[PDB]
């Protein structure tokens, strides 16, 4: 049919650059792009790092910069592989790193190293070894204040009991999500919820509060019970199809 | 036989891009008439037949000067001519009929013009135009199928025609359009002098047998041209 | 290329456009071949803004 | 039986268009399939006539 | 493991970024792409000064990359208006600044790259391989 | 003499045209004006407006510059075709069946690899 | 510059310049072809 | 609209005064849009998709 | 390989050539090559050319 496809695209890519003309394509594609940035390198496919290798390798004048995070490497159901991730890392001389969390408050920061410090090789893997982090001095004000009494950055809600089945959970932390979400909203319309840097401040409005959810139907039992309180909500990963409806 | 020839829109234009690209100075040739059938689909028995038909068409004589349209070069000719007419004043049916059938009786034989008010600019294609002895001329193509007979093809059963499909107020607007654009080129333009008249060319109706059958000749009245010209202006 | 021509004889026929709206101060700003926008490399050009043209708020030519 | 008339014509077609041809041998086919598969109409002969048009012009270039 | 400077960032070979959340792996990007138009570094700089059109950057998503190149154009557009005025409100401009020789010409060369914003090389992986197999049909063996 | 006539606005360059058609008459009622427009749209403008100018417009040339180059060849030059035997249309399938006959030559060695593969000469077409 | 030479057209309003053209047009047309190094003269006196 | 060249062709190797490229062409009717307006002139161009409340922006041009 | 003999004949040619049109419009087009305009250069001795180009700038604006 002389169609194509992403897959196709990247399998199609490999094998001209792999064949014996590629080299020449590989000049077409070297001479163009003399320097390339890759960005989120962790989620990287093998095809992907062989013709990065293959274009960008050893010949001169021609830079390349991989960029990523091998502990937010998520897309391994996509095809991507931490392991080809590490086979660079290793293929690499040169590293370089940043030390300074520059998004969110002291608060969140200090929360999530005490819990990533617990045990020792926390990702289970020996070439991903954690380290804390500092943060900034811009943030150093920051603060959630809820009917005048600063909240902690991070809030574990334990649910009681001994034994809780899947179904269980899921609806009892639904519902406990909707209520906190509406005790926060009724609380910021008089304006005593305020997220704050410094003086500044301005109210928890409905759009500032985001839910992240792993599954379609995890997103959809969170949204019923969100809106059996007549709180608005939409869920941005929705793929359905409007002639569904 | 051309009276049972195929007719419709495309058998038509076919009939009309023949002599859109045909050159009068030369005998019919029977390879071009095979390849345009070929083009048009038709049988290639009318191959032989409709060659001599052209000849038919080209050495026909005309109003009373008695021109051939073989006898015309391509110097004095101009074949499918667009004009732009501009028309300032609303055009209101009422106010030209009223003037056409004062000046044509075609006009006042036939029911009053009716068509919406109208201002901007008129379009057009000229079949052909030409010149004989410093005189111009008007040429039309019709192969419109008046009738199965030649007596179809007559004096008063082709002014019937024209009064049934309005060909009147059609030959009046390109007679304003070619004197308005003789006014523009000629210096010194008289519409009496240089003027011809109107000439209305049946396909169909030419017959070697009949020099009247197939032809129609009419002058507009100078009158009617100018009150025309000038209600057109403003 | 129509400079470079050798045997042309040219003369040129403008209509100058009087800067009464903005759509027609940005075209006789292209038409007079001057710059308007001001960079403000000079502290005292910086901190005025007499120096950029009045707009009309009710103007809406652009 | 009109059914099963026309599957018959697009048998016949379907083993006609196969094979290659050289360019003059090319020129009769639209026409014919025209003619075969459509009952022209005042609306549609203009699109037969652009078809046949372009067919010929493309085929008159080949040769 | 080193710590990252972006000025002093030499780029040459192959060089491996890696940094926890937040730490500004992105934000990087932005000041790399004007060290390489501008060509800014001396020892550590290109060895030559690049055009938009010739750096190419890759992201994941296509909505994060309308995001770095909308960001990369207004850096472009701050860093010029910067070098027009010689002083800045930001320290990296600032310290990008105190690295420039000639302000002018610095100038003049964000002020064409501001004008090609339109072909950034900015892509996803997939439309980053279709790109360069539309661009070079005839060596990859497609079609056209 | 080629004249240049330059001018902010078209409406100035259009009455400057029709100042000169007044001015200067064809001598032939018959022979066609020459305009030069690489559009349709500027060419129904020009008719539009020298129509309302001057009462009528007819018999008004608008051919494509390549093509009044053409023409001009044809005129001036003698033995000359009317239509040139190389175009874009008819180099195609000059080049198509050229193509195969070349593919034994060296330096048409990266072409092979691109008309290796082909069932249907897609690729060569 | 070239105000008194009755090539320059350029006025207020179209009709001035459709006028200052009409005025003067044989004087143009008869006027001869001006030499390039003299263009190149009265385009640099303009800049 | 980009057009982008063949790849092989030569023109855009080494090129010349005179020669067209569909770039070129779109932002001088951009400027002949410009002028030509005579008394308003009015842009358009979508701000945030209104599938996903995304950001959208507008040609460098305008 | 045309170019340079048509510019060559009406180079070296004494009278006008017959048949050509008396005098030429180029209105509307803002982009002609080089070889076209070199042409129209040497067709304008034996007959009048007149270019109307809308030009946005007064003053020369170009290099
Ligand atoms: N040097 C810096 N100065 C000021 N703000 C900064 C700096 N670096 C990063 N930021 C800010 O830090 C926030 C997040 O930075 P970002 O560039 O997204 O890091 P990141 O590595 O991409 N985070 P992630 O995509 O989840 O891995 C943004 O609000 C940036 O503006």
């Amino acid at each position: 049919r002389g169609e194509l496809g992403f897959d196709d695209m990247l399998s199609r890519l490999d094998s001209a650059l792999r064949s014996e003309s590629g080299e020449v394509l590989a000049a077409a594609i070297r001479t163009r792009f003399p320097v390339a940035m890759i960005d989120e390198f962790q989620d990287t496919d093998p095809q992907q790092y062989r013709i990065f290798r293959r274009i960008w390798h050893h010949q001169p004048e021609t830079a390349l910069l991989l960029i990523g995070d091998p502990k937010q490497a998520i897309y391994a159901f996509r095809g991507a592989d931490i392991f080809t991730y590490m086979k660079a890392r290793s293929e690499v001389h040169a590293h370089y790193t940043l030390d300074t969390n520059w998004r969110s408050a002291p608060g969140m920061v200090n929360s999530v190293n005490k819990l990533f410090s617990q045990t020792d090789d926390a990702f289970m893997f020996r070439e991903i070894p954690f380290i804390p982090v500092k943060s900034a001095g811009k943030n150093q004000a920051l603060r959630f204040v809820f009917k005048g009494e600063t909240q902690p950055a991070m809030k574990m809600w334990l649910m009681e009991g001994e034994s809780c089945g899947v179904g269980d959970y899921q609806s009892t932390m639904a519902q406990v999500c909707a209520a906190q979400i509406r005790d926060w909203l009724q609380a910021g319309q008089r304006g005593e919820a305020l997220l704050m840097n410094g003086d500044d401040a301005r109210p928890v409005r409905a759009s500032d509060i985001s839910v992240l959810v792993r599954s379609r139907q995890e997103a959809a039992q969170v949204r019923d019970a969100l809106t059996l309180l007549e709180i608005p909500s939409v869920y941005l990963s929705n793929r359905d199809s409007v002639f569904e409806t | 036989t051309p009276h049972q020839f195929p007719r419709g829109a495309s058998p038509g234009t076919f009939l009309h891009s023949l002599f859109e690209d045909l050159d009068f100075t030369q005998p019919v040739d029977p390879n071009w008439v095979r390849e345009k059938l070929e083009l048009g689909g038709f049988e290639s028995q009318w191959e032989p037949v409709l060659t001599e038909w052209i000849t038919a068409v080209l050495q026909a004589p005309l109003n009373e000067t008695g021109v051939s349209l073989s006898q015309l070069s391509a110097r004095n000719k101009q074949v499918e001519m667009e004009f732009y007419l501009p028309i300032s004043e609303p055009l209101i049916a009422s106010q030209l009929d009223t003037l056409i059938r004062q000046f044509d009786p075609l006009s006042a034989g036939c029911p009053p013009l009716e068509f919406m008010q109208v201002r901007g600019m008129l379009k057009g294609f000229i079949d052909l135009v030409f010149r004989h002895e410093g005189r111009y001329y008007l040429l039309a193509y019709k192969s419109n199928w008046l009738g199965e007979d030649s007596s179809a093809y007559t004096q008063q059963a082709m002014a019937a025609a024209m009064q049934a499909h309005r060909y009147d107020l059609q030959y009046q607007l390109y007679t304003l359009a070619l004197h308005r654009y003789l006014r523009h080129r000629i210096a010194d333009y008289d519409y009496e002098h240089h003027f011809g008249g109107v000439i209305y060319l049946f396909l169909r109706g030419v017959d070697k047998e009949h020099p009247q059958q197939g032809i129609y000749t009419t002058r507009p009245n100078a009158g009617l041209i100018a009150l025309m010209d000038e209600m057109f202006a403003g | 290329l129509l400079s470079d021509l050798e045997s042309s004889q040219e003369l040129d026929a403008f209509v100058d456009v009087t800067p009464d709206n903005l759509l027609h101060n940005i075209q006789s700003d292209i038409l007079e071949l001057e710059n308007r926008a001001v960079a403000g490399v000079n502290i005292e050009e910086f901190s005025r803004s007499d120096n950029k043209r009045p707009l009309d708020p009710l103007d809406s030519s652009i | 039986g009109h059914l099963a008339s026309l599957l018959m014509q697009l048998n016949i077609w379907r083993r006609g268009l196969a094979q290659e041809r050289p360019l003059e041998e090319w020129l009769p086919v639209c026409r014919d399939m025209l003619n075969a598969f459509f009952l022209p109409d005042a609306e549609t002969e203009a699109a037969m006539t652009l078809i046949e048009q372009q067919w010929q012009a493309i085929i008159a270039e080949g040769l | 493991a080193e710590t990252l400077d972006p000025l002093r960032l030499p780029l040459q070979g192959e060089r491996l970024i890696e940094a926890s959340a937040g730490t500004g792996k992105t934000f990087t990007i932005a000041a790399l792409y004007l060290r390489l138009l501008l060509g800014l570094g001396g020892s550590a700089a290109f060895p030559r000064p690049l055009t938009v059109e010739e750096l190419l950057v890759v992201t994941f998503t296509e909505a994060a990359t309308a995001e770095l190149r909308g960001r990369i154009r207004s850096n472009i557009h701050e860093l010029r208006i910067a070098c027009l005025r010689e002083t800045t409100d930001n320290p990296l401009y600032e310290r990008l600044l105190e690295e420039i020789d000639d302000k002018a010409q610095a100038a003049q060369w964000l002020l064409l790259a501001e004008r090609q914003m339109d072909e950034a090389a900015v892509f996803t992986i997939h439309g980053f391989c279709q790109r360069m197999l539309n661009l070079n049909a005839f060596e990859s063996g497609m079609l056209f | 003499m080629l004249r240049v006539y330059h001018s902010n606005r078209l409406d100035v360059l259009e009455a400057l045209m029709e100042f000169i058609v007044e001015r200067e008459r064809l001598d032939d009622p018959f022979e066609p004006e020459m305009i030069l427009v690489q559009s349709t749209g500027m060419a129904q403008w020009l008719q539009m407006t020298l129509s309302q100018k001057f009462g009528i417009a007819a018999n008004i040339d608008f051919p494509l510059p390549a093509s009044f180059i053409w023409d001009m060849f044809v005129r001036v030059l003698p033995e000359i075709p009317k239509e040139s035997a190389f175009n874009k249309q008819s180099m195609s399938w000059k080049l198509m069946t050229l193509l195969p006959q070349l593919l034994e030559r060296e330096d048409f060695t990266l072409l092979r690899h691109y008309l290796t593969d082909d069932s249907d000469k897609r690729k060569l077409f | 510059y070239g105000a008194d030479d009755p090539r320059r057209c350029s006025g207020n309003s179209v009709s001035e310049v459709l006028d200052k053209f009409r005025k003067n047009y044989d004087l143009i047309m008869s006027l001869p072809q001006e030499t390039k190094e003299e263009k190149e003269f009265r385009h640099c006196i303009w800049l | 609209r980009q057009l982008a060249p063949l790849g092989f062709d030569l023109m855009s190797q080494k090129p010349k005064r005179g020669d067209r490229s569909r770039r070129d062409d779109d932002r001088y009717l951009f400027l002949e849009a410009l002028i030509s307006a005579q008394q308003k002139l009015y842009i358009s161009y979508i701000g945030r998709s209104i599938q996903d409340n995304s950001e959208r922006f507008p040609s460098v041009l305008v | 390989n045309l170019y340079q003999r048509f510019i060559e004949t009406l180079e070296s040619a004494t009278t006008c050539p017959p048949g050509l049109p008396s005098r030429v419009f180029i209105c509307g087009i803002s982009a002609l090559p080089p070889v076209y305009l070199q042409a129209l250069q040497a067709l304008g001795k034996h007959i009048e050319i007149h270019l109307l180009f809308t030009n946005p700038c007064r003053y020369y604006w170009g290099d």
